[PDB]
């Protein structure tokens, strides 16, 4: 992460995929290095079906020649997650802002 | 002729910290020997740190562990941060075993009796599920510089254990050293220099024993110009 | 197999035997110089910083 | 070749209707596997590994 | 607000401090100046262009 | 460059150094007088030289 | 963890004053821990004998004139400084140059005493005008550990009593088999004549290890 920075290190990070951002806020219910798993919000919940949102990070695969791809969580189990956050950052991005 | 220094007060704070005095020294020999001693120190010292890992599920760095928020490769980099000091062993393995959703500290290591642990807060990875079993073997041995991974498959001779995760070994209990020389004044002696060095450890290795072995090998590189 | 006599057999035909030297646009002749070979771990080629 | 053959009654070796096509890590670049991958043409029959 | 930043941490405001040449251990005339610049590494590895 | 800027350093005066005035018998001395820290790079100095 | 030790110290000297040692393979980083730390004992803190103190004859002064030689007073002394003396069993000794003529005044025309050697005698201590012209001094030697100068005292010449007139060392690397980046030290030293290199490096050293002496295990 750049200590010397300019603000818009979230920005870039964000809006491209390679980072993993909340549908949906509530709490986290099981944080693996694998997936993660988002009780959703009541008033973010839709009537039906009900349900919770799931995200299953990107692990050790290959780029467009030869660099790789690899997404980590960022968010510790039972951590309460707003819609917009940073639940796992992605390659050259640490905590949701564009480290290079 | 020529005076000849020992060391007097050795003022510890922290265990990784610590102030070690050197007293009667002459003009010109508190940076001769400050600076060709914390050159020695920072480079060739005897220390401990893990060789090599074996993870039960996992077949390589690259994987994941179910129940685990850690990537196997930042578990082998937790690792190469544990400070372990053993005894009478030149190379102990250790075994690891912890359940439920509770970090994985380095207290959490069973401990041999040669072993001593100097960070038990030391986090090695976390537990996120209920029943989420690891259990490791860790190869602890002692050793000289930094030592990569990459070096160690030329022996090699049948390391075929798809399982033993290699892991970087940087084996110096020294993490810095400074030395700042004062004048010292002791009783009659108009210009004398009081040599302070200042090491930060990891915890395996005490100071007085460092800066021993430190002017050892410093007196023994010597003996090729005591003749030729 | 890179046996470890290789490479003190590589310094025996390396030594009076110079190598050619050349940069991208060669402008002038001296874009090609001839230099001694000195044996050098890495994937880095050195340069005379004077040349 | 004449020496050639010649060698292969000698050391007696049953000389190969085969030649060795391997794919072999490239000189110089060393890693770890992580993953293999088959595809077979369909019709033929999928391999022990595969 | 950058000089008033390193007062803050007990910085000397010049960001120049006097270095040892860790080789001699002798010091180096005029300061030198220190502090932390973010650097990237760039995909010109030279293992793939040598 | 970095090599100009040292040579221009190095044959450079400053006003009032350590040193300021001494006779040295060689270009020998003048280098101990450096090395030890009793002289500076910079200050007018009479020397016998060859 | 046993450590390296070197081998093959191979000694091209030019000249009994001059001379250029190289001594590999050392582990990394002793290049310069051997080297500097050598280095710094023999420049500064090295025992020896030069001239120290000289009253003149003609004249009290050290910016004044002496009537028959053509070298200014202060350029004599640096000539003393470049005298080249060993002492045997003398702490302090006084020697006289009676000489007089058409002459230069070499350090052969010194009196010759036992305990007193002259390195150079051709050397030139300064010169003699015309006719006869009378010049005769007592001049002290002292001991020194390293080169004190005439500033620092307080109660003149420059005191060289180091025998270095120059030390440098280069790194270079060393290649042992299997061993990729090793250290391989050249020492090159310049002496005044009284002590020969090779004998100084060991006595360098051994100053050394002297200091250690309370720290070895
Ligand atoms: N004689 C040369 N001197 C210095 N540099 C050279 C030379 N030749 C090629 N390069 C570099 O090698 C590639 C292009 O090689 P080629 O033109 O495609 O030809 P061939 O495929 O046969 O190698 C570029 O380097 P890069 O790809 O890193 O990008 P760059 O041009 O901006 O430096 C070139 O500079």
């Amino acid at each position: 992460k750049p200590l010397v920075g300019t603000g818009m290190e979230r920005a870039v990070a964000v809006d491209s995929g390679v980072t993993a951002v909340a549908k949906r806020g509530g709490v986290v219910q099981y944080v693996d290095a694998s997936r993660i798993v988002i009780k959703v919000n009541e008033d973010e919940m839709y009537p039906g079906e009900a349900g919770i949102d799931i995200y299953n990070l990107t692990k050790y695969t290959r780029s467009n020649q030869n660099t790789c791809i690899n997404q980590m969580p960022c968010v510790s189990l039972g951590e309460p997650v707003e819609r917009g956050d940073v639940l796992a950052d992605g390659p050259s991005t640490d905590l949701g802002e564009l480290a290079l | 002729e020529f005076l000849k220094p020992r060391l007097v007060d050795i003022e510890q704070v922290s265990s990784t910290h610590a102030k070690v005095t050197l007293e009667p020294l002459e003009r010109g020999f508190g940076h001769t020997l400050g600076n060709a001693l914390r050159r020695i120190l920072l480079s060739s010292m005897p220390g401990c740190a893990v060789t090599e890992v074996e993870i039960d599920g996992v077949l390589h760095e690259y994987s994941t562990k179910e129940g685990v928020q850690e990537d196997i490769l930042e578990i082998l980099l937790n690792l190469k941060g544990l400070a372990v000091r053993v005894q009478g062993k030149d190379e102990v393995i250790l075994t690891l075993n912890k359940s439920g959703i509770g970090p994985v500290t380095a207290a959490d290591i069973t401990h041999d009796g040669d072993v001593e642990i100097v960070k038990p807060q030391h986090v090695i990875c976390h537990l996120t599920d209920e029943n989420a079993s690891i259990s490791m073997r860790i190869k602890v041995q002692r050793g000289r510089g930094y030592v990569p991974a990459s070096t160690r498959i030329h022996s090699e001779e049948d390391e075929r254990p798809i399982g033993r995760l290699l892991v970087d070994a940087c084996y110096s209990p020294v993490e810095r050293i400074a030395y700042n020389v004062e004048a010292a004044r002791v009783e009659q002696r108009t210009d004398l220099d009081k040599l302070v060095i200042e090491m930060e450890t990891n915890g395996t290795i005490d100071p007085e024993e460092a800066i021993r072995r430190a002017a050892t090998i410093l007196a023994e590189q010597l003996e090729a110009f005591v003749d030729l | 197999r890179e046996e470890a006599v290789v490479w003190d057999i590589l310094d025996e035909v390396i030594r009076e035997h110079p190598v050619l030297l050349n940069r991208a646009p060669t402008l002038h002749r001296l874009g090609i110089q001839a230099f001694e070979p000195v044996l050098i771990e890495g994937k880095a080629i050195q340069l005379h910083p004077l040349v | 070749t004449p020496e050639e053959k010649l060698l292969r009654a000698i050391f007696g070796e049953k000389a190969s209707d085969v030649k060795d096509s391997s794919l072999r890590v490239p000189n110089g670049v060393s890693g770890t596997v992580i993953d293999v991958q088959v595809f077979t043409r369909d019709g033929v029959e999928k391999d022990k590994r595969a | 607000e950058i000089k008033e930043l390193l007062k803050l941490g007990d910085l000397p405001t010049s960001g120049q401090i006097r270095l040892y040449d860790g080789r001699t251990g002798e010091q180096f005339e005029r300061p030198v100046t220190v502090g932390y610049m973010y650097m990237l590494k760039l995909n010109h590895l030279v293992d793939d262009k040598m | 460059q970095d090599v100009v800027l040292g040579l221009y350093y190095m044959t450079r005066d400053c006003v009032n150094a350590k040193g300021e005035g001494m006779v040295l018998t060689g270009p020998k001395e003048a280098e101990r007088l450096y090395r030890s820290g009793l002289a500076s790079l910079h200050a007018r100095v009479k020397v016998r030289i060859t």
